[PDB]
């Protein structure tokens, strides 16, 4: 109950520096962390700026990420996301992928301002690339938590420029059907821009039916887009469809 | 009629006359009609009348409604105009006698609205336009605001069309309650008072209508008078001022929108006349830019893009609704969305083929004009209707994109433009499309655009006047195939045989401009030998110009002085350059020079950080020519700045919310005091200030000292001093600074300065969060107070960074030198620069010096760790680096201290010695530290030794960075990042590397500034953007600047900048003008009271310390001069008073030779040649003094050289025991009107000043009356004691015991000097050679 016994214990145990007494000192600071974040914070700073090992900041982060202080946990993770001489601070073990999993845990439906989740997805994609999966999820969340007016059209245009695989046009289709009325001139020309989308056998129907069944009136444009969407090679019934 | 005006003045109004003739309305009318009216408002007659002080002595003191006449009104208006032109306080007469100010300003506004070309001509009407603009821009004056009060107030909306005002009250419902309140309060008004109030409210509308009609009365191609054009121009100038001032625009801009003055302007033939209306169209362009500025009318804050876009698209939506309801031809137009019609193109494609009366109906339904009745003809053209509609509903580009699309270089359409970048001969009669930087800005972007326009206009004034320097001697000629040709020989100019851009070095991260751009200029010196020596004496950093001209006068065209030099010589562009050295046959810049063979010399120069950045931007973005290749000349005697402005404009400029409105000048300016900071630290340690409890009692004249300890021998520590929040009680809590070991050499360094209570109040305002300005008079210790405040801040705040900004080398070197005597370790002080910087301190604060000190202290710390290991008796022969030293500290020293603590803190004074186990670590120390008499003191000394070892380990933990950064630049960056808690640099270096350190890891927590009166509005607005914000808030917690509002400001390259824009109004002086508290030191110790009175009259209770009052050196007589400060008249000699060898090269051999006889008399009396300073009113006068002195004394073995013979302002920041002032001016007073330069040249003497001046010329200077009162208290001759050598035991007051000579003139003075020197030549001899 008094810090004198624990401090003197850890001090006389640090007489040498073999593997022993780490499993005392680290959990000693961990138990001190209750009722005061100061011992855990300063001991974590001293450890991660102290004696040489890969697992020092690992145990510090395992103790600090379960806590109610995430700045200290991601701060150990930042001293790790430098590593200052060693890309593979762990190798096939990943602690930056761990930071990205923490970023997903913070992108969980807690801070829904549509700012921090997308910024954390950009930070996790910037640490290590996330190709079309977390990228498709980040573009989906950015286009879905956004509005309907030209802001959603710009979101879907940039996300199309960055798009990798199919169903990104489906995400832009969702944005368009939700944006059925973004202005009083073309009424979300995104319906046409996405119905005439990529040329052969990909969706051919997604954005068309989106504009068609926003609720329903009559699209009168989805037909022209879809039958103008690359019928078979040049000489065929293609003129008949494009004329009908 | 110069003699007529002078006789009339001396008879009726001129000062320095016993009896004056009384005022007569006939006198005023005759003077005006016969001098201004007959000679068409003469500038020289205006100047002579100003020197006669008609407004201060004649006009207003006898003016009244019964004396109100057109001549008197126009005379007072022209006097205020000339006051603004010459930068003199103008309305002091109105502040003295505000009684007839209502009738005066009312009759002036009546004259401005009166019939044009009637009683008051267009000349007087434009004069009244500019005078009214001045009366609006001087609205910080109570009485002028009193006349603008109801005239520019919200009741100014009484002049708008009924539909527009009704729509305004509908869009802002709370305006309807205020309108009802105004209508109700108007009921209690008299008919005369009601008519006066409505006339005041409609004055602006009637004036705008009159100006628009004056414009419409100008024909397109037929020649018209320039006066009407200039009247419309000055009207647009007043419009621009009242449109850029927020509380002045709030209501007037609504009437300006209702009238659409911009529309009639851009429709008139005046805006189509390229040569007639160039500057007027430029002013109208500024007005349209400001009318389309994104600033909320209701609160004054800048709007969001969503806000302005909503406004435009809502106008579009209401226009579409109005189309559907009232225009059948526009059913499609009502069906067209924002993206369909918001561009001028489609808006005009829909509104242009409409009818004239139809567009009038559109305007009427949109409340633009009077309603168009049935079957009528609208007298406004379809051109007018469609233009107004398209300008109102067409898309506008944001100011952000507009500012970012500007190339940062001056082009060929600007280099020769006087309407925005005028010359140095500009008299001030006309207007310039110039920014206004005085008091308050609509937004930070507004103030930044003004400051950026000003900096770029200064650079264009440097690319205009020096641009015509392709050899400027004999008007360079055009030659075969239009090429250049040198027609003569030029001394200060030469044609360059080539110029090659040698280095394009990469920028620092973040900034948008390279770090170094150099060019080598090759010229073949086939000219005189001494001229070639002057040329080849090239050195480092010497300011050079590369000049480009595309001359148009063919070979042999005559030269004419009064013509515009720019077009005369065909100038193209001139960019500055900084020569690093001459290149020789080894390709090396000159750093014992190698012997030049041939006459070809190539010099390597590099202008700026962004030297070759701005022209690159121009040629890349908008097709400008490569200006670094068409230059013709090299001549000796702003792109990075605009890039820093762009950084400010393109970043969110996240400024402290307590500094936003402060830099904007609006609101309550007292919210910046440590008295208005809610974050004040109640219990603070000013420790290094208070030297005693008596001193702590003396620094609090009106405070009750409540000291928590009564024992007097136990209260003078670094005593903690808490300030209250009964209500005057300051708590003195004694302490003890904890020991740091056994060596008495580690005793913390303490100040020796007994700072007065005012200086202590300034240091305390600095050590309490917020902003402060400390007024430092000559010799009150501004640098000392800065070092003391920084000391206290470092004392109470260990992790905080101190950002010490300065203007010049002497200021920062004084900061470091005074810091050298404080208890500050050499690991926390850091210095930046612009490159090369002479170390003017004792110890090296530089980058390389810092890495070297790091290496030295790291050697020391690792050696202490090794010797501590030996003291511990450890096995092992290896040496330890800082990582191993940290490991060993935590392993043994911390462990040993833990053992000692568990032994002695859980209890004998014998145990104090038994259980300190580093005895072999303390074997090299005083006799055993633990004395064992007292357990507490023994524990203190032992813990101090263990903490000393801990500080060794902490210095090693710091030096980890020096081992982790192999490069010197890298380790120095690491020190500036973590090790540096003191970052001190120049404003130029801040504006240069601002973004660089910002992306590199710069921090700012507490900032101090020196020479705040020497850095510009933009140069002092720069440091606010030194870092990035932290979590939605800036990191800046405090800024304490020390300056002097009465001293020299930064110098404008071409004086047209302060002439028109008044950019000389610095941030410090502008804060003073706001009225912010200034902590005014007044305790001098460098000038005895008699000499100090020459500058202490200008300040707030300026005094001297007991040191200056009682110094034995202070009242010591000046050898051979019974006068300590003398102003001796210099009459005509050889017929010459003020003389002029070259245009504007003023010199006076008369006062020069009087100063020569005086300085040679000092040399012949033995006065120390170091203590003889020669200053002048002209650099030409300094050069004449130097030439005549080196021609007469030269190597006279009895005579040294006067330490300084140079420019008055170029001697600022310095002082002398004797300053010899040459006031050559006797024809015009010149720039001596500036009280700043006055106090500057008057505070150059610590104990002795000898001035040769024109007594009557000086007394005629009204600004120089408090100075001439102390000047003419002495005889107007040289009153000396010639037989008195260097040592004179006599006091300043004690009677002379020698022969007194009263020399009446320079010829007798020089003859007597030569005769005394001749007797010295027959009796004595010197031997230095």
């Amino acid at each position: 109950g008094r810090v004198t016994h624990t401090r003197r214990t850890f001090d006389r145990a640090l007489r040498a520096l073999p593997i022993t007494q780490h499993s005392r000192i680290w959990p000693l600071y961990l138990r001190f962390l209750r009722s005061h974040p100061l011992p855990e914070t300063a001991v974590r700073g001293y450890r991660r700026f102290l004696k040489l090992s890969p697992e020092s900041a690992e145990e510090y982060i395992e103790y600090l990420k379960s806590s109610d202080r995430l700045d200290e946990a991601a701060q150990r993770l930042a001293t790790v996301v430098n590593d200052e001489r060693f890309v593979s601070k762990a190798g096939k073990s990943n602690y930056q992928l761990w930071h990205e999993l923490c970023d997903l845990i913070s992108q969980n439906p807690d801070k829904v301002q549509s700012l921090n989740v997308d910024a954390i997805i950009r930070g996790g994609l910037t640490r290590f690339t996330d190709q079309l999966g977390k990228l498709w999820c980040s573009l989906a969340d950015y286009y879905i938590r956004s509005g309907h007016f030209e802001k959603a059209r710009d979101v879907y245009e940039e996300a199309i420029r960055t798009v990798m695989t199919v169903r990104d046009f489906t995400q832009v289709f969702d944005s368009y059907a939700q944006f059925e009325e973004s202005m009083i001139a073309a009424k979300m020309e995104t319906a046409s821009e996405l119905g005439r989308e990529e040329e052969d056998d990909v969706d051919l129907e997604l954005r068309l039916a989106r504009f068609e069944q926003l609720i329903s009136r009559r699209p009168l444009l989805l037909n022209s887009v879809l039958l103008r969407q690359n019928p078979h090679h040049v000489h065929e019934w293609h003129k008949r469809v494009a004329l009908h | 009629n110069a003699e007529f005006v002078t006789q009339l003045a001396c008879k009726y109004w001129a000062p320095h006359i016993k009896k004056k003739s009384p005022f007569d309305i006939k006198v005023i009318e005759d003077i005006y009609e016969k001098e201004i009216v007959k000679s068409r408002f003469a500038i020289r007659k205006i100047m002579l009348l100003e020197f006669s002080q008609y407004l201060e002595n004649y006009l207003w003191m006898n003016y009244s409604p019964e004396v109100s006449s057109k001549a008197y009104l126009m005379s007072i208006c022209c006097m205020v105009n000339e006051k603004f032109r010459e930068n003199v306080p103008a309305w002091e007469i109105f502040k003295k006698k505000p009684d007839h100010f209502p009738f005066f300003f009312k009759h002036i506004l009546k004259a401005a609205l009166a019939e044009t070309d009637g009683e008051f001509s267009l000349h007087e009407q434009t004069v009244l336009l500019l005078f009214l603009d001045h009366c609006f821009n001087s609205l910080e004056v109570d009485l002028i605001r009193s006349q603008v009060q109801q005239l520019i107030s919200l009741p100014m909306w009484m002049g708008l069309q009924l539909a527009r005002l009704e729509l305004e009250l509908k869009k802002t419902p709370k305006l309807r309650k205020f309108w009802n309140l105004i209508k109700k309060n108007d009921e209690k008004m008299d008919p005369e008072a009601r008519e006066q109030a409505y006339q005041e409210r409609r004055f602006l509308s009637q004036l705008i209508q009159k100006f628009i009609s004056v414009l419409k009365s100008v024909p397109l191609s037929e020649p018209v008078t320039m006066d009407k054009v200039h009247y419309c121009e000055r009207f647009i100038e007043l419009m621009i001022d009242l449109e850029a001032l927020l509380p002045t625009r709030r209501w007037f801009n609504t009437i300006l929108d209702d009238s659409h003055l911009l529309v009639h302007c851009y429709l008139s033939n005046l805006v189509r006349r390229e040569e007639d209306g160039h500057l007027f169209s430029q002013l109208l362009d500024m007005l349209k830019f400001y009318t389309g500025f994104e600033i909320n009318d209701q609160t004054g804050n800048a709007l969001t893009e969503n806000e302005m876009t909503t406004i435009h698209y809502d106008r579009i939506t209401s226009l579409q609704r109005a189309a559907f309801a009232h225009f059948p031809e526009l059913y499609d137009f009502a069906l067209s969305n924002v993206a369909e019609v918001d561009t001028r193109e489609s808006l005009v494609k829909f509104f242009g083929p409409l009818s004239s009366n139809t567009l009038h109906q559109v305007a009427s339904y949109l409340c633009l004009l009077p309603t168009l009745p049935k079957n009528e003809d609208t007298t406004f053209d379809k051109e007018f209707l469609l233009e107004l509609l398209v300008s109102r509903h067409e898309r506008r580009i944001s100011q952000i994109q507009q500012l970012n699309q500007m190339p940062l270089y001056p082009t060929e359409k600007i280099i020769w433009d006087e309407n925005i970048v005028p010359t140095e001969y500009y008299s001030g009669e006309g207007c310039l499309a110039l920014p206004k930087l005085n008091l308050q800005f609509l937004t930070l972007h507004d103030y930044l655009l003004r400051n950026f326009n000003l900096f770029r206009l200064e650079s264009t004034y440097e690319i205009r006047q020096d641009i015509e320097d392709s050899v400027s001697r004999m008007k360079p000629w055009q030659s075969e195939y239009g090429g250049v040709v040198f027609g003569g020989w030029a001394r200060m100019a030469q044609p360059i045989v080539a110029f090659t851009v040698v280095e394009v070095a990469k920028p620092n991260i973040g900034e948008n401009w390279p770090t170094r751009v150099r060019a080598d200029v090759t010229i073949n010196l086939n000219v005189r030998d001494h001229i070639k020596d002057e040329w080849e004496g090239l050195r480092k950093h010497d300011v050079c110009f590369l000049i480009t001209v595309r001359p148009t006068k063919p070979y042999g065209t005559k030269f004419d002085r009064r013509r515009p030099f720019i077009e005369q010589v065909g100038l193209v562009y001139v960019r500055g350059c900084e020569i690093q050295g001459m290149l020789d046959d080894k390709g090396r810049v000159i750093e014992p020079r190698p012997n030049l063979r041939g006459e070809s010399r190539t010099f390597r120069v590099f202008l700026d950080p962004n030297q070759y950045q701005q022209d690159m931007t121009n040629t890349i973005q908008n097709g400008a020519e490569d200006v670094y290749e068409t230059f013709n000349i090299i001549m000796r005697r702003f792109k990075a700045v605009l890039e820093t402005i762009r950084n400010l404009m393109n970043t969110d400029c996240v400024v402290p919310d307590w500094l936003h409105d402060i830099i904007l000048g609006y609101g309550d300016p007292s919210s910046a005091h440590y008295s208005k900071m809610p974050n004040q630290i109640a219990t603070l340690d000013f420790n290094d200030t208070f030297l005693s409890i008596e001193h702590l009692k003396a620094s609090f004249p009106g405070h009750n000292v409540k000291v928590t300890v009564e024992d007097p021998a136990l209260q003078i520590p670094p005593f903690r001093i808490t300030f209250p929040v009964e209500a005057k009680t300051l708590i003195v809590e004694p302490h003890v600074i904890p020991n740091r070991g056994p060596y008495p050499y580690n005793q913390p360094k303490r100040n020796t300065i007994q700072f007065t209570h005012t200086q202590i109040e300034a240091i305390r305002a600095g050590m309490q969060p917020g902003l402060t300005m400390v007024v430092g008079p000559p010799g009150t210790g501004k640098t000392d107070v800065a070092v003391q405040i920084i000391s206290n801040i470092y004392h109470n705040f260990p992790e905080q960074r101190t950002l010490i900004v300065t203007h010049s080398n002497q200021a920062l070197n004084q900061l470091f030198e005074k810091i050298m005597a404080l208890d500050i370790d050499e690991r926390h002080l850091l210095r930046l620069g612009h490159g090369e910087e002479e170390l003017e301190t004792e110890k090296d604060f530089s980058r390389y010096g810092r890495v070297n000190y790091v290496l030295a202290r790291r050697i020391e710390l690792l050696e202490e760790v090794k010797r501590l290991q030996k003291s511990l008796g450890v096995p092992g022969d290896a040496s330890y680096t800082c990582e191993t030293a940290g490991y060993f500290f935590l392993y043994q020293v911390m462990s040993r201290w833990e053992e000692y603590i568990s032994k002695v803190k859980n209890p004998d004074v014998t145990e104090v010695s038994t259980f300190f186990p580093f005895h072999e670590y303390f074997a090299n120390a005083p006799q055993p530290i633990f004395k064992g008499r007292s357990y507490e003191e023994d524990m203190e000394i032992a813990e101090g030794c263990f903490r000393h070892i801990k500080k060794i380990f902490t210095q090693l933990e710091e030096f980890r960075a020096s081992e982790l950064l192999r490069s010197g630049l890298d380790r120095s960056k690491y020190l500036l990042v973590k090790e540096a808690k003191i970052i001190a640099m120049t404003c130029t270096h801040a504006a240069l590397k601002r973004h660089d350190l910002v992306k590199l890891g710069f921090k700012y927590d507490n900032i101090l500034m020196e020479e705040a009166a020497q850095i510009l509005e933009i140069e002092t607005f720069i440091p606010l953007l030194l870092q990035n914000p932290q979590d939605g808030f800036s990191r800046l917690k405090r800024w304490i600047m020390i300056g002097d509002h009465h001293q020299l400001p930064p110098v404008i390259k071409n004086m047209a900048f302060q002439k028109y824009s008044n950019m000389e109004q610095s941030l410090f002086t502008r804060f003073v003008r706001v009225g912010v508290p200034t902590v005014d030191l007044d305790a001098q110790g460098r000038a005895r009271a008699s000499l100090c009175n020459l500058y202490n009259w200008r300040y707030k209770n300026l005094g001297n310390l007991p040191h200056v009052q009682l110094l034995p050196e202070f009242s010591t007589a000046n050898a051979g001069l019974l006068y300590d400060f003398q102003l001796i008249n210099v009459e005509d000699f050889q017929g010459v008073g003020e003389s002029e060898p070259n245009p504007y090269f003023y010199q006076n051999l008369g006062e020069a030779e009087y100063v020569v006889a005086l300085f040679m008399y000092m040399c012949l009396l033995g006065y120390p040649a170091d203590k003889i300073s020669i200053l002048t009113t002209y650099n030409g006068q300094k050069h004449l003094i130097r030439d005549i002195i080196n021609r007469r004394c030269g190597n006279n073995p009895l005579i040294g050289r006067p330490n300084k013979v140079t420019t008055v302002d170029r001697f600022q920041g310095q002082q002398n025991d004797y300053i010899l002032l040459s006031l050559v001016r006797t024809r015009a007073v010149g720039h001596l009107r500036d009280v700043r330069r006055l106090v500057v040249a008057m505070s150059r003497a610590r104990l002795g000043l000898y001035i040769f001046a024109r007594v009557s010329l000086f007394q005629n200077c009204f600004e120089l009356t408090p100075a001439f009162s102390q000047l003419t208290a002495r005889p107007l001759h040289l009153h000396i004691i010639p037989t008195e050598p260097f040592p004179t035991t006599r006091k300043n007051g004690e009677r002379p015991s020698h022969e007194v000579q009263i020399i009446k003139n320079m010829p007798q003075m020089a003859n007597f000097v030569y005769n005394m020197y001749m007797h010295l030549i027959q009796t004595t001899h010197h031997y230095h050679q």
